[PDB]
RNA sequence: CCGUGAGGGAAAGGUGAAAAGAACCCCGGGAGGGGAGUGAAAUAGAGCCUGAAACCGUGGGCUUACAAGCAGUCACGGCCCCAAGGGGUUGUGGCGUGCCUAUUGAAGCAUGAGCCGGCGACUCACGGUCGUGGGCGAGCUUAAGCCGUUGAGGCGGAGG
RNA sequence: GGUGGAGCCUGGGAGUGAGGGCGCGAGCGAUAACGUCCGCGUCCGAGCGCGGGAACAACCGAGACCGCCAGCUAAGGCCCC
RNA sequence: GGGAUGACCCCAGGCGGUAGGGGAGCGUUCCCGAUGCCGAUGAAGGCCGACCCGCGAGGGCGGCUGGAGGUAAGGGAAGUG
């Protein structure tokens, strides 16, 4: 604002039999040093969206999803001990090429180190469901223990 | 400043019209006989000079 | 669209004068022609017009009472500069002036207007002293 | 020969290989048209009343097109008012045939 | 061929010396160089100057032959000014610019056999 | 985030610099002169449309009145006859017959004045 | 820099990948050029990238010394430039009271404006009240916080 | 009778709250004023856009979406401009 | 009014306009779209254009410069003309 620019608050010319144009002081909003007008302050972007709302996207979300056959929950995971290698092998045998990109969530931080590195997965613990998340990946990858808990998280 | 003052910035127009008259005459020469030279008329050069007459320097 | 319009036309001379006829009637119809508004080129913008001799100028009649009473007028630039002059005296000088002064007026103002008037030939008279054609038009 | 058609509530004198524009026909791109519309002929046929009765010029569409544009713009002084109009009038150029009356 | 000179900067107004260009353009060397020499002008100095470089050239770079030389075309464009404060009463004080000059001149040759 | 003018302005500006192509002085390098002359000169030429389909009507009568003075009678009467004797039809733009084909107009002339005897 | 002083308070960024930053010759007192030379590029040559406008030049086309004007516009015609079509210019004809503001009323002899470029004015927080897109409904909804994320979301019913 | 950019109802957003001329009817004024105050009407305002009136907000004609080198009229005009 | 709703065609009205009210757009900065796509066979910006699309705000295309960045569709935010 004016009022935080640097220079003092001095009159700057009489007002009056100048000949120049009237002015108070130089930080004024007409005055290249000056100050802004409704320039932004910081501010909070942040609004709580309807808790309900919430669970229907989500749910939604994941329904899309599921219709347009694109959901596989799955259970092996021989691919341990979190290797991009071992991943990428395991994820040849479930058909997943990296032709689409693809949302994979799980607790098991083993293979979510095994993936992540991975420009084509988006790598989730299951708290971390979304529907941004979910709709910006192409294909749904869960754990059925990430699906129980994406069960209690509806009903 | 006081008193008159011009009314109008004046056109380009109007002042190259005004410079009119502006153009310079080429000076007025001639040759230097005994001598190669073009001088102005009626005056001494050190080119040659004159005759029977004071010049700057020749033998 | 037709762009009707002329190539430069052949102008026409003509020899004028009902010595005893009213200026302005007549003076009317000069106009007429130095326009080329008789013709069916009628050109606004070009002049096409004839070339109108006036002969035995004076002699031309008015009515009521027009000397001493129709008063031409010249302002020289100056104070006092004003010149008021009765009918009678001009034709008794320039006579050949008051027929053009009344043709004049009744022309467009104009460059052209001007240029028109230039092709009206007016003599005190008769006797034309350009022997050019003349079909004499009555 | 002559002819002085009429279309679009104006008229042309046409003649036998020319014509230029004169407004939407609704006449496909490559068809004929018979402008019955007729008035006039080189060996004077005149109109007894307006039109000369089973007299018309066979015209034929070379096609559509819209006109070179205009910019009409209107301005109001001292009340902000200023307005932007490009327009192209769309027409269809013929080319006279004959003139069978 | 055409052989160039350019004066840049040469501090004298540009509306001052084109005076003496406009003297001697389309003129054979031999013609202005008498024509500078007895012009009563400051500028005919810096334009005798240019001129005579532009012949060097055309001489000695790109072998153009003295007496067919002409001043094809010529020309002063204004550099940037030198602003200056001048102080005038009741404690004015004005801002005075002191004009610079980029003189150009160019020569060829003339007719033929 | 900060929306700076940048290149916007300098081109409303030029659009309207070519629509001033060959005004005197200013009026074809000042940003504004430009512009007001352009008001100006849009609306003389959208009443002087108007005129151009005045002007026209003008001119035309003018000739045909001409022509058809040269066989004795006048535009007023000769009007009266083309419209008695049912060729709405002239449209005074096509007496240019008055001077392509007289031949034409003449009889034209004559029609006419036999609606009227 | 200004002011005794308290105090006031600017402006000013950019060669190029690399300085390879132009030996040597030429005109000049130098400053500057012209050749040579480096470079992909020198109208990148040193306050050197890009280089708009005002403004000033040089050349070329059309044009003007008996016409009167808000400077344009409509029409014809001429001459100039690539082609049954354009582009430029303007001789004559018709028409024509600048822009903004303020006003009952402005071409106005009422205000503002030398011109050009950039900067320059209806917003954000919280409450309210209409409307609208949605969620759930005799219910709706959570705050601070707590846990989780490390651009992940949950929990939390005090309260309203 | 009358479907009209009529009406009525509920709500959101206004601007205006400085008028001007003309005609008619009164007051004031001097049966003065481009005067002043109301009343009915109208236009300018916002229609300094178009035609007439030499020129000219509000007198006459007439309510301008764009185009035409078509036609018929209005007021007012038809000796020349 | 059709109604193979086609937002595509007929039928009828209307479309001067200041304060104002409303409605549709254009363009600027930034965000998702993006680990993507365009770019030295030349980005952004600049100088022309009598060419194309748009009622317009504008959008393309073509040549010249420029020399390294730019950023769809469809959404979102504002130091937005």
């Amino acid at each position: 604002t004016r009022g935080e620019v640097a220079y003092s608050g001095r009159k700057i010319w009489p007002q009056k039999h100048t000949g120049r144009a009237r002015h108070g002081d130089i930080g004024a909003p007409i005055f290249v040093g000056g100050g802004v007008v409704f320039g932004p302050k910081p501010r909070d972007y942040s609004y709580t969206l309807p808790k309900k709302v919430r669970k229907k996207g989500l749910a939604m979300a994941v329904a899309d999803r599921a219709r347009e056959g694109k959901l596989l929950l799955v259970e092996a995971f021989a691919g341990v001990n979190g290797k991009t290698k071992e991943f990428l092998a395991w994820a040849k045998e479930a058909g997943l090429d990296g032709s689409e990109s693809v949302l994979l969530v799980t607790g098991n931080e083993l293979v979510r180190r095994a993936a992540r590195n991975l420009p084509w997965v988006v790598t989730l613990a299951p708290e971390g469901l979304n529907v941004y998340d979910i709709v910006r990946t192409e294909r749904l990858v869960m754990d059925l223990d990430a699906w129980e808990v994406f069960q209690n998280r509806i009903g | 400043a006081k008193h008159p003052v011009p009314k109008k910035k004046t056109s380009k127009a109007r002042r190259d019209a005004r410079r009119s008259h502006h153009a310079l005459t080429p000076p007025t020469l001639v040759p230097c006989p005994e001598c190669k030279a073009m001088k102005p008329p009626h005056t001494v050069c050190p080119e040659c000079g004159y005759y029977a007459g004071r010049k700057v320097l020749e033998v | 669209m037709k762009t009707y319009v002329p190539k430069q036309v052949e102008p026409r001379w003509v020899l004028i004068d009902a010595e005893g006829k009213t200026l302005g009637r007549l003076a009317t119809k000069i106009a007429t022609l130095l326009r080329g508004k008789h013709r069916p080129d009628w050109t606004p913008n070009v002049a096409m017009g004839d070339f109108v001799v006036v002969v035995n100028a004076d002699k031309i009649r008015v009515t009521g009472k027009k000397l001493e009473q129709k008063i031409y007028t010249r302002y020289s630039g100056y104070p006092g500069g004003l010149k008021k002059i009765p009918l009678e005296k001009m034709l008794a000088t320039h006579p050949e002036r008051v027929l053009e002064h009344a043709v004049k007026g009744m022309l467009p103002k104009g460059p052209l207007g001007r240029r028109l008037f230039k092709r009206l030939k007016v003599y005190a008279g008769p006797d034309h002293p350009h022997q050019a054609q003349r079909p004499e038009k009555l | 020969m002559f002819a002085i058609v009429k279309t679009g509530g104006k008229q042309y004198r046409v003649e036998p290989g020319l014509k230029l524009r004169v407004e939407k026909l609704d006449a496909e791109p490559g068809a004929t048209v018979e402008l019955p519309v007729l008035l006039l002929g080189g060996e004077k046929t005149v109109v007894g009343t307006p039109v000369v009765e089973g007299a018309s010029v066979v015209a034929e569409v070379l096609g559509h097109g819209r006109g070179k544009k205009i910019l009409v713009s209107k301005f109001k002084a001292k009340v902000q008012y200023r307005r932007k109009k490009g327009h192209r009038q769309p027409y269809t150029e013929l080319l006279i045939k004959e003139i069978r009356g | 061929m055409e052989a160039k000179a350019i004066a840049r900067y040469v501090r004298i107004s540009p509306r001052k010396v084109r005076l003496v260009v406009d003297l001697i353009r389309g003129k054979s060397l031999e013609e202005a160089r008498n024509i500078l020499r007895y012009t009563n002008k400051r500028g005919a100095y810096f334009v005798a100057k240019v001129l005579e470089s532009a012949a060097a050239n055309a001489v000695n770079n790109h072998d153009m032959l003295e007496d067919r030389l002409y001043v094809k075309a010529a020309y002063v464009d204004e550099g940037p000014a030198l602003k200056r404060v001048l102080p005038r009463a009741r404690g004015r004080a004005d801002i005075i610019k002191k004009r610079t000059s980029h003189i150009t001149v160019i020569l060829g040759e003339k007719h033929g056999a | 985030p900060r929306a700076k003018t940048g290149v916007v302005r300098r081109r409303k500006h030029k659009k309207i610099l070519k629509l001033a192509k060959g005004y005197w002085g200013l009026r074809s390098k000042s940003a504004r002169k430009a512009r007001e002359t352009l008001f100006a000169a849009g609306n003389y030429a959208y009443a002087h449309r108007k005129r151009r389909k005045r002007d026209f009507r003008r001119l035309w009568i003018v000739r045909i009145n001409a022509a058809c003075r040269q066989h004795g009678l006048n535009y007023s009467t000769f009007i009266h006859g083309l419209k008695k004797a049912g060729i709405e039809v002239d449209r005074k733009n096509l007496a240019d017959l008055a001077v392509r084909e007289p031949q034409v107009f003449a009889e034209l002339v004559e029609r006419a004045k036999a609606a009227q005897g």
